[PDB]
Order: C-alpha cells, then structure tokens, then sequence
C-alpha cells in the first residue's frame, strides 16, 4: 500500500 | 461536520475500540497507521508481508490482529485494521478509514 | 466540484506555468511535490534545506527556483514551489496548493 505526513 | 484544507494539520479524533486517539487526516495514505508509542501493550499485533511505499519503504510492518470499531463523537462507526508502526511523528487516519466516514471533497 | 474519498487514489488534474500535470491530493504533507521524471529538464530546480520525513528516511529533495502559476479546469488560479525528487511513483498536490484552492473536507 502507498503512504505519501511529509511536511 | 466541515472542514477547511489550511497550512495546518487537518485533524480528526476518534475512538478505537475504548480508546480516543487523535490523528492527521491523510488522504494520500492508503491505510491507516497507529504510532507503536500510542498502541495499547495489550492490544495484539501480528506480522504481515505488505510493504508500505512512499518516501522510502517499510517492509513488513506489524499490523493489528484484530478488527478495531471506529466510533466518532456522532456515534458513527465502523471497522478498520490499522498498522502499527514506530518512530511516526503523528497517527494516520488513512483512506480505508476516511472512505467509511463518507467524506466529500468540495470547491466553493 | 465534488469528489469523494474512497480506496481509490484521490487525484486531481491542473497546469503549471504552461503544463499539464495530474497529482494525488495528499491532505498529509503541507508542500506539494513533482517528481523529477515529470519536472520539465529547462525549468531551474535548486537545493534545498528542507527535509521532507518519510516511512523511517528522510530524503532531502531539489525545489523549483522559480514560483509557478498553478491553474485548475474553472480557472482558479495561484502560486507555488514545489519540491522535486525522484524515485516518486505520483506528483502529490500537497495543503499549500489545496488551500489556495479553498478544498473543504465535509461529511453528512
């Protein structure tokens, strides 16, 4: 699955 | 209820099971991730062979054994499995979640 | 518009400066994010001393030089830097693109 919390 | 999209951190708390948690509203993220730090010692995880890519990958994170009910303050609820996973900043409430929320995502 | 959050990746199509672009909306991040494949090679991209936290890694990505006119299918129209990094399987329209579009997050 794809997780996209960065900033 | 309503909610703007701002700089800050778009914000949903909830109850799983008996216990409320507080997380970031993630429509980017797939499934839904608890920080180890936050997960019950009681509640039981298991190992899975899924692999979670974003930047970077995690491969095979724990992810909890059983169902969890979702309830909101309304008193909507509803199942979600989420992963557990350490070293998060914030909870993930992620689309598998949000989906049963019946959320919208609206322009003026 | 509407869109509904569901299992499928919530995406969205919109020009930068003078080219077409479709990205996931991602609620998680507050800077959005094109990736290099997509980044057109004579638009001047410079280091950066952001850190942009992933799943356990932090990569640190190149940013536009330059602020790019955003623009959606109504016309709404705006400005951005977004970060460029490779290895990025979507662009990602992060919070400080979908505030200056006014998204609302709405529930029944």
């Amino acid at each position: 699955p794809y997780v996209f919390a960065m900033h | 209820w309503v909610q703007p999209i701002t700089a800050q951190k778009p914000s949903l708390t909830l109850w799983l099971d008996d216990k409320m948690f507080t997380g970031l509203i993630n429509t980017g993220a797939d499934v839904t991730i608890i920080k180890l730090e936050d997960w019950p010692p009681n509640w039981p995880i298991t190992d899975t062979l899924t692999n979670l890519r974003g930047i970077g990958q995690s491969n095979n994170p724990k992810q909890s054994s059983k169902y969890l009910t979702w309830r909101d303050k309304e008193n909507n609820s509803g199942l979600i499995k989420p992963f557990v996973i350490p070293n998060l900043p914030v909870n993930l409430w992620g689309r598998d979640l949000l989906s049963q929320m019946k959320i919208m995502m609206a322009s003026p």
